[PDB]
């Protein structure tokens, strides 16, 4: 008789690049005219094609490319297209040029955090663990007396064992306030203890208690498992520099204090490199060297640019992508010196430059269409042509930005779609950079 | 009564699209296919930093200068 | 007589945008008057904020000093209401010595995305009849006990657990106390004493006003809505037992790996229906204070799917971008100005000026004659609007000091002689040009 | 300031220029303890050897001596405090807490040396009461909430052995303090005095 | 830094004793408008909001709410409901602890603190002493808060109304100190659209009072249904073909 | 194959500094070519480093960009190798937020002078054949090599060590007899049944092994600085290290040097891009180069007569005459066509790619039109278009394709002059 | 048995009241930005002691 | 410096240039310990 269903969970939010799904190549490496949500830019998309081959080759260290071209030309969108084309597995580290100016560590070292974060590593961590209901807890003592050894009895649905354990595990059980009848998990590699709560066998022993009870664990008490960890080299560099691991008073204390950054010594990266080369030679690991993308690179300091010379040459370093949108600009921190793209010529020799074209009106229409069917809105043909008309006079971003304001006006007067009168009305409310600069230059006596 | 796949099920359902009871199991509950593992951070130790016996005997200012440090 | 912490300030008369349901501005409503073009536009972006589907959309409100840019910003803050986060930043506030600019903006963004959680829990709310606590003669410490609770309708006995016993005895709980216990949290709370059992008593154990005995069933539900920003979710996750950092603000430059992980787990709580996400507004007032370093952060921050709707305001013409040589519109780089819609405000007529002064006098409890309004309207066109808004209270106080009930034209001419307009002080600065320092 | 941003030094001074004036009772019992006398009930409860209904503490002050009656939980705390007859002690009547000040000055001769500073006998009655009209700036509330001073946890002791630092107090703490001073101003508990901030130069 | 800590712990004891003496008498000047006294430079107790006065006054203790070891969000309104009649009421501006599940970030990696091996019999006792914690005084001082608080904690099982611990033992973070995670049982619902649909049907039917049978194909599915039905405490029974006659 | 952390980078092809015994460079060997003047000069500097006897000395490698000034400085590091400290920094790496700019150079100067010592240790190594224990305590151990066996009476501090570390019969173990520490190497192959497996040691069980060890002079400062020093060595908490501690440690090492219990091993500081230093930092190099513990330092620069940082003054190399007077300047030179083609062959060996001889000719033309470095970057991208084409070898039309995909700086700058108003600022 | 005179400068009373163990900073130098609430309390107290004749 | 003011680094170095010259007898005892006997009472 009846049919029933439900769904009310909100979507992910729509965003200024969420229509980008890939580079839209064919198998020859040519760009399709419009595919994967992109249009145009073939002379750049083919080049980005060679760079996604370059990442997936793993062979190179410190190769770098610069996406250059006017505002609104899609340089960030193409860098996102590279990120989508690599999929989830390979790390892509986004960065903005003004992020180097930390107040906690030198600019020159904030770049090394990102360089070490853009190299990914995969590990088969063969952990082993004890878990169960604690049926017994009995410490053992030694000469001047103090604790020396521990008995813990554990029980699970598949058996029970009377374990013999290190007195640091007793100190750790005491810290977690573990008692008989508690269900606990112990990571034997790490001394770590997690108290889940009392076993459900005791679930009504009081009318009130603060606990939430848990079911008795399944399988044997003592067992090992092949956990697969995805981690960056930076996550090895930092965890050794201010360790929260282990069970002692010093690590337990150092976890609570303010987590200031610190200027990591090269010798520690030397140890991490020696360690991970052993994990690769044992066949435990896989390395996944990925991408560092520095958007707005043109306001790195000449300190940073002169450090990038040494970084991009390092046989460790990840592949790099830069973006810039500047002409013959003065390089920040130099005051005297003007160069292409806001980048010193000394660095500009070290990058393969990808040149980004401006759009024709007939490409504006096609981006705007693809954008409207991403915003989730319907538009009539003369209305879409009027956004293209505006796009010839103004800029690509402005013609996109008029869409949803017009869609609100459309449904505020009950229509299903944007009509030209809704775009034409919206253009009277929301000025652009060009038209505002006119009225602001006319009225300049009053501002 | 109809049901969507959950956001986690859709991944495993596509892997099956790329043997009908092996297909029903994931659609019914993904714990029938793979149980959610007890995750924990990766645990690591370096080498212990080796200090020479000579440096430990003659090489700390706390020790070799103690007679001066008293003043 | 009574006076709450919030009082009559520079926008307290504004209570919304005064739009009809067709999204047209009424000539005077909800404290807004005149200014049709910008109020219309503010209505559209307010509707876009309530829709919330789209991320990182932005607006810059522009026009003369003293023409309601901030009025319209507060108008939409009140029209949006308390349940959806609106963060006001004056552009100078990001120049911390504790943290860098890109951190201070990332905090201002993430403070402006709300995660809303219903906490529903079962409480026992009762009057203590009696308690027994049992303690071993020495032993391992296996404490045990019983507690009894009443209402005006019902009463019962509870056999107590080990952690309950320490939480009860920690707060000195006793017969005649009224208490509210959360069964899931395991936490007590104390409402006061009932009037009854406090007579069988000693030299004083406490001194507080009594509370009436609880009514209905002894066990009852509670519901709370939390509104937790992404910023405080990141701070709580930055260090264990970090909860005081939400107040002290002392956590600088939070690890990127926290934000990366919270962006995922906040999406999972939406897909579980466990928490709502409610994207709000960031109002960067006076944005021409941001450096070109900070605008270049906004270029690439304002394209995250977690970005709030961002509103600038500014009053500057062609002026150089702070921290650089380059002249540009509004003191903003075209790198950013290309990305956001500009809403243009307009100067005021006699009608608008008189109508603004009249709605201001209503909120300040002032009576003035139409002649006093005529001269104050003249003053509000011969001089900037804020100076006229500054004579109103002074004229009401001079009127009160001479025990008048209504402000007359000569009360305003008195106050105009007494407190100077900038244009008159900067004129007197010419006779004393040898006596003021550093001209 | 070197500690904190320019605008926050202004925002703190904007919060110094607003005062609460908040009035409350202090009530306390104090005096030299003349005796500690637990009082039994001749019938015990079933299965137990003896039972106490209350403890009497005799207290003395320059105005007189009084036997206070107290619930028997006090005797546990009066052996956490190392109390002996002829100590001077006090008990907070609003709270039930008890504290030891030292041996009473009348006994400052029973040894030629002893390792405590002797306390002069309290004056006024054994039970004291007053009202006080306390005053705090909202900035004092901002700092007392931002950096608590009670020491019964390692975060507070560490935070109090470390150097004190001015910190960029959030608009949330300002918000919560505003929300709660309204809760008391509405109830007439707290007066409010909007003050003046004066900046020279 | 050990003597710093003990001299601090005693100074808090001295603060409550000083505050009583400082606030309940006015015997003019000590020899007729002459001579100061021991402790007279300690003025940190004269502030109305200082801890001794703030604890002695019943009311200021509520304006200084953000205590160092609680998860206070700030104030909110609350709603409370009766189970019978569905009648409800509002509580205006009360403190709230944050929900028990916002603490969900973790280090990806947790390294052991670095250790200096050395090739000498006297040297290896020193690193051993450091691995233990270098005196029982300093160890008890961090772990339980002070050596008197440790000596007391060892017997607090024998006391009716104990004080809080002062140490690292004063702290209890929402997950415990370990980052290791066992999946929350609610995940059974949110992993299956069928099990989520079932929970809304069982809450529908339990609110209506109807008796219900559930049929499934797989014994491994009946395990999943049972772990859900146990977790929500619905009452349950199962008769798979592996059940005895 | 698998990839370790080190992969093919901008200097990976350089495996030394190819020289005859005469300190004359042959045309191409050890992975680098040409630069006959600069490489003969670098040979003489490499001998001054290896001799060690002269202290506080400097060479500045200067010349046009792309001329191998980092190449010879990186080859010199490979030729010097382990067992002598070499440390590299970029000039903008000393500008710490957390440490004085002048102290950061003082650390760089003293990472790069080594102390070397030798110590003798009684080490026991063998397969554990059997282990026994009782309830004070007593117990018995047996160890085996391929050439002997023993039994042993254990003492209490060993008993607690063997039992703590779960040492089991059939392990192969090393016992640090001075310290009670146990290292386990694996299990014997004959007990691999019921992982890592290994053969027993050779020779006798108890060897009085000699260990040579080296600590940088700075690494002694950090050990001395804190209740545990060595944490601050790795974690970077070393900052503003008290100069009276250095005044003692330098004088202490100066007596170990002559009582003969230690020897000091002068290393190298390579302070790359030296023109980034302020005149404040040059003022430190002016004087820190005149003390016995100073290493030799190599500095590299590519600047003409230029404004020295922190002033309006212009001087050669971007260095004040103040400091240039301390040092010897070796000039690199711009490459000829022959050397240019030969570098491209060696990069093609190091990247492992074949290309046509006329492909090497057109790529050499591109190299001479674009100052080499851009042509080196085309090699890899050409091979990737060849792989897209399923080609065996890079052809001229693979290079002409990739030359149109990726612009050099000159064509990029020329195209930036067409749309000159569309980019921001000029 | 005697009374004695101490001279102590107002800054030391300001530092001693700045934190729980403030007198260590009189020697260590490691103090700065003393809260203005302390300095104006010390004015009131030192003026009060002068009116009470005690200092 | 980045931890202390410029005038402090002058003052520290002005104080490094003034020396005390203290005389004491070094007195070393060393050897195998043959007995220990502890001997308020
Ligand atoms: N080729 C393209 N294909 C698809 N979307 C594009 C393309 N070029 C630009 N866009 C879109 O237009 C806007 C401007 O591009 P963007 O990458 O932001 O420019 P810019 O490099 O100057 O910062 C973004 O919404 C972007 O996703
Ligand atoms: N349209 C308006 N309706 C009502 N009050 C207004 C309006 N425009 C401005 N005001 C009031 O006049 C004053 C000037 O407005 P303000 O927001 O401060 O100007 P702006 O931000 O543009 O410089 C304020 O007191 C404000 O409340
Ligand atoms: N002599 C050489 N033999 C082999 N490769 C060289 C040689 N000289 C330069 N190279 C290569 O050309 C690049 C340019 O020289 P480099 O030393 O890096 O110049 P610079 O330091 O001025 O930027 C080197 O990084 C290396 O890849």
């Amino acid at each position: 008789k009846i049919e029933e269903v439900k769904s009310t969970t909100k979507t992910q939010r729509i965003a200024s690049h969420s229509h980008v799904k890939g580079l839209g190549l064919d198998e020859s490496g040519l760009a399709k005219q419009a595919a994967s949500g992109l249009v145009g830019q073939e002379n750049a998309r083919e080049a980005c094609g060679v760079i996604v081959e370059l990442i997936k080759s793993k062979k190179m260290a410190g190769r770098a490319v610069l996406l250059a071209g006017p505002p609104g030309t899609g340089k960030t969108a193409l860098a996102l297209a590279i990120a989508q084309e690599l999929g989830s597995k390979v790390p892509f580290c986004p960065m903005v040029g003004s992020e180097v100016y930390s107040t906690e560590i030198k600019k020159t070292e904030v770049l090394m955090e990102n360089f070490r974060r853009a190299i990914g590593l995969r590990i088969k961590e063969t952990k082993e663990v004890y878990e169960g209901e604690v049926t017994e807890l009995t410490p053992c003592e030694t000469e001047n007396k103090t604790i020396s050894h521990v008995i813990i009895g554990l029980k699970t649905a598949k058996g029970t064992k009377q374990l013999k354990l290190d007195p640091s595990i007793f100190e750790s059980l005491q810290k977690e306030r573990v008692e008989a009848g508690d269900v606990i998990y112990i990571e034997a590699n790490s001394g770590a203890v997690k108290r889940q709560g009392r076993c459900d066998t005791y679930a009504t022993e009081f009318d009130l208690e603060a606990e939430e009870y848990v079911p008795l664990p399944k399988g044997d008490v003592h067992k090992k498992k092949e956990i697969i960890q995805d981690v960056t080299l930076h996550d090895l560099d930092v965890a050794n520099a201010r360790p929260q691991g282990g069970q002692d008073i010093l690590s337990m204390m150092g976890q609570l204090m303010k987590p200031k950054k610190t200027e990591i010594t090269d010798k520690l990266r030397g140890e991490i490199n020696k360690v991970v080369n052993k994990y690769i030679d044992q066949g435990i690991a896989e390395l996944v060297p990925g991408v560092l993308f520095v958007d707005e690179v043109h306001m790195l300091d000449i300190e940073c640019f002169t450090y990038l010379h040494r970084a991009l040459e390092s046989s460790i370093a990840p592949i790099v992508i830069f973006a810039s949108n500047r002409g013959n600009c003065v390089i920040r921190g130099t005051e005297d010196i003007t160069s292409p793209h806001g980048i010193p010529l000394d660095l500009l020799d070290r990058v393969m430059i990808i040149r980004t074209m401006l759009y024709t009106p007939q490409e504006m229409k096609q981006i705007i269409k693809i954008r409207a069917q991403t915003e989730g809105i319907n538009i009539s043909e003369e209305a879409l042509n009027h956004l293209g008309e505006i796009g010839t006079k103004t800029t690509l971003r402005y013609s996109v930005q008029l869409l949803t304001p017009a869609n609100l006006l459309a449904k505020i007067n009950g229509k299903d779609s944007i009509e030209k009168e809704h775009v034409e009305e919206i253009s009277e409310l929301f000025y652009d950079a060009k038209s505002s600069a006119k009225i602001l230059a006319d009225q300049q006596d009053k501002y | 009564m109809y049901c969507q796949l959950t956001s986690r099920q859709k991944l495993l359902y596509q892997a099956l699209k790329n043997l009908v009871m092996q297909f029903r199991k994931v659609c019914n509950h993904p714990e029938l296919f793979e149980r959610q593992e007890t995750w924990s951070p990766f645990h690591i130790s370096l080498k212990p930093y080796h200090i020479s016996k000579f440096i430990y005997r003659h090489g700390q200012i706390r020790v070799f200068n103690h007679s001066r440090d008293r003043w | 007589d009574v006076t709450r912490i919030e009082r009559i300030g520079a926008h307290s008369h504004i209570r919304g945008l005064g739009l009809d349901d067709a999204l047209e501005p009424r000539q005077a409503s909800q404290g807004m008057v005149g200014q049709l073009a910008a109020r219309r536009a503010a209505g559209v972006v307010l509707e876009m904020i309530r829709e919330g589907k789209i991320a990182g959309r932005a607006v810059l409100i522009a026009g003369q000093p003293g023409t309601g840019k901030t009025a319209i910003a507060m108008g939409m803050a009140q029209a949006l209401g308390p349940d959806t986060p609106f963060t006001a930043i004056a552009g100078s506030e990001i120049f911390s010595l504790e943290m860098s600019k890109t951190e201070a903006l990332t905090q201002a963004f993430r403070r402006s995305i709300g995660v809303r959680i219903k906490e529903e829990t079962e409480i026992i709310e009762g009057e203590v009849v009696e308690i027994q606590i049992d303690r071993p003669a020495t032993g391992t410490g296996s404490k045990v006990g019983k507690l009894t609770l009443k209402t005006t309708e019902m009463e019962t006995i509870y056999d107590l657990g080990t952690k309950m016993i320490e939480s009860l005895t920690k707060d000195k709980v006793q017969a005649g106390d009224v208490i509210t216990i959360d069964k899931a949290t395991g936490k007590i709370s104390k409402l006061g004493r009932s009037f009854t059992r406090a007579r069988d008593y000693d030299a004083m154990g406490s001194q507080t006003k009594f509370v009436q005995c609880p009514d209905g069933e002894l066990q009852k539900r509670k519901e709370v809505v939390h509104t937790v920003s992404l910023h405080e979710i990141d701070v709580i996750n930055s260090r264990t037992q970090g909860f005081l950092a939400l107040f002290s603000g002392d956590t600088g430059e939070i690890k990127s790996e926290v934000r990366e992980q919270i962006n995922a787990k906040v999406a999972e709580w939406r897909e579980e229906g466990k928490a709502e996400i409610i994207p709000g507004v960031l109002f960067i007032d006076e944005v021409h204070m941001l450096d070109i370093e900070s605008f270049s952060f906004l270029n690439r921050a304002l394209e995250s799917d977690m970005a709030p709707v961002l509103i600038m305001a500014t009053n500057r013409g062609i002026t150089r971008i702070r921290g650089t040589s380059y002249q540009s519109p509004h003191g903003i780089p075209i790198d950013l100005l290309d990305r956001l819609l500009i809403v243009s405000t307009t100067p005021y007529s006699e009608k608008d000026t008189k109508q603004i002064l009249r709605i201001r006098c209503e909120e300040e409890d002032v009576e003035m004659s139409e002649d006093a309004y005529t001269v104050l309207t003249r003053i509000g066109l011969e001089t900037s609007l804020r100076y006229a808004i500054q004579l109103i209270t002074a004229a009401s106080l001079v009127c009160r000091k001479r025990k008048g009930t209504e402000v007359q034209v000569d009360d305003i001419k008195r106050v105009y002689s007494l407190f100077l307009d900038e244009s008159r002080s900067t004129q007197y600065m010419k006779e004393y040009q040898d006596a003021f320092l550093f001209n | 300031s070197t500690e904190i941003k320019k605008t926050e030094v202004l925002m703190e001074n904007f919060r110094r220029a607003i005062g609460l004036r908040i009035k409350e009772t202090k009530e306390v019992y104090e005096g030299e303890v003349t005796e500690l006398t637990p009082c039994e009930t001749e019938n015990p409860m079933g299965g137990y050897g003896k039972t106490i209904s209350h403890v009497i503490i005799g207290l003395k002050t320059a105005k007189g001596t009084k036997q206070l009656k107290l619930d028997p939980s006090i005797f546990e705390s009066l052996q956490k405090e190392r109390v002996e007859a002829g100590d001077v002690i006090y008990i907070e009547a609003n709270s039930g807490a008890v504290k030891r000040q030292g041996r009473c000055d009348t006994y400052a001769t029973e040894f030629d040396l002893e390792a405590e500073e002797y306390v002069p006998l309290p004056k006024g009655d054994v039970h004291k009461k007053k009202e006080i009209i306390q005053d705090v700036t909202l900035h004092d509330l901002d700092v007392a909430n931002a950096r608590p001073q009670g020491g019964q946890d390692i975060l507070s002791m560490m935070g109090q052995l470390m150097k004190p630092k001015k910190t960029e107090i959030t608009d949330k703490l300002r918000g919560e303090i505003n929300k709660v001073v309204n809760k008391y101003i509405d109830q007439g508990i707290a007066e409010l005095v909007p003050g003046v901030l004066f900046v020279d130069e | 830094l050990l003597a710093r800590w003990l001299a601090l712990f005693l100074s808090l004891k001295a603060s409550y004793r000083l505050h009583q003496l400082r606030s309940w008498g006015a015997p003019e000047g000590e020899s007729h408008q002459r001579y100061l006294r021991n402790k007279d430079f300690l003025l940190g107790v004269n502030f109305p909001l200082s801890f001794p006065n703030l604890c002695s006054c019943p009311l200021l203790k509520s304006l200084v709410f953000s205590s160092h070891c609680k998860a206070v969000s700030g104030y909110s309104d609350q709603v409370v409901h009766q189970r019978r009649s569905a009648t409800s009421s509002l509580r205006r501006c009360l403190l709230t602890e944050l929900p028990s599940f916002l603490c969900v970030a973790s280090p990806r990696v947790t390294a052991v603190p670095l250790d200096s091996y050395c090739n000498d019999r006297s040297a290896e006792y020193e690193r051993r002493v450091l691995k233990e914690g270098g005196s029982l005084a300093a160890k008890q001082c961090l772990l339980n808060g002070a050596p008197e608080l440790a000596a007391d904690w060892l017997n607090r099982r024998s006391q009716f109304f104990p004080e809080p611990a002062g140490g690292l033992w004063s702290i209890r973070p929402q997950n415990g100190w370990s980052f290791i995670r066992i999946p929350g049982k609610e995940s059974l619902i949110t992993d299956s659209g069928k099990l989520y649909a079932l929970d809304v049907l069982l809450t529908r039917l339990k609110s209506q009072g109807h008796r219900v049978l559930i049929y499934s194909q797989m014994t491994r599915m009946i395990d999943l249904l049972e772990e859900y039905m146990v977790y929500r405490k619905h009452t349950y029974m199962r008769l798979d073909g592996s059940s005895k006659i």
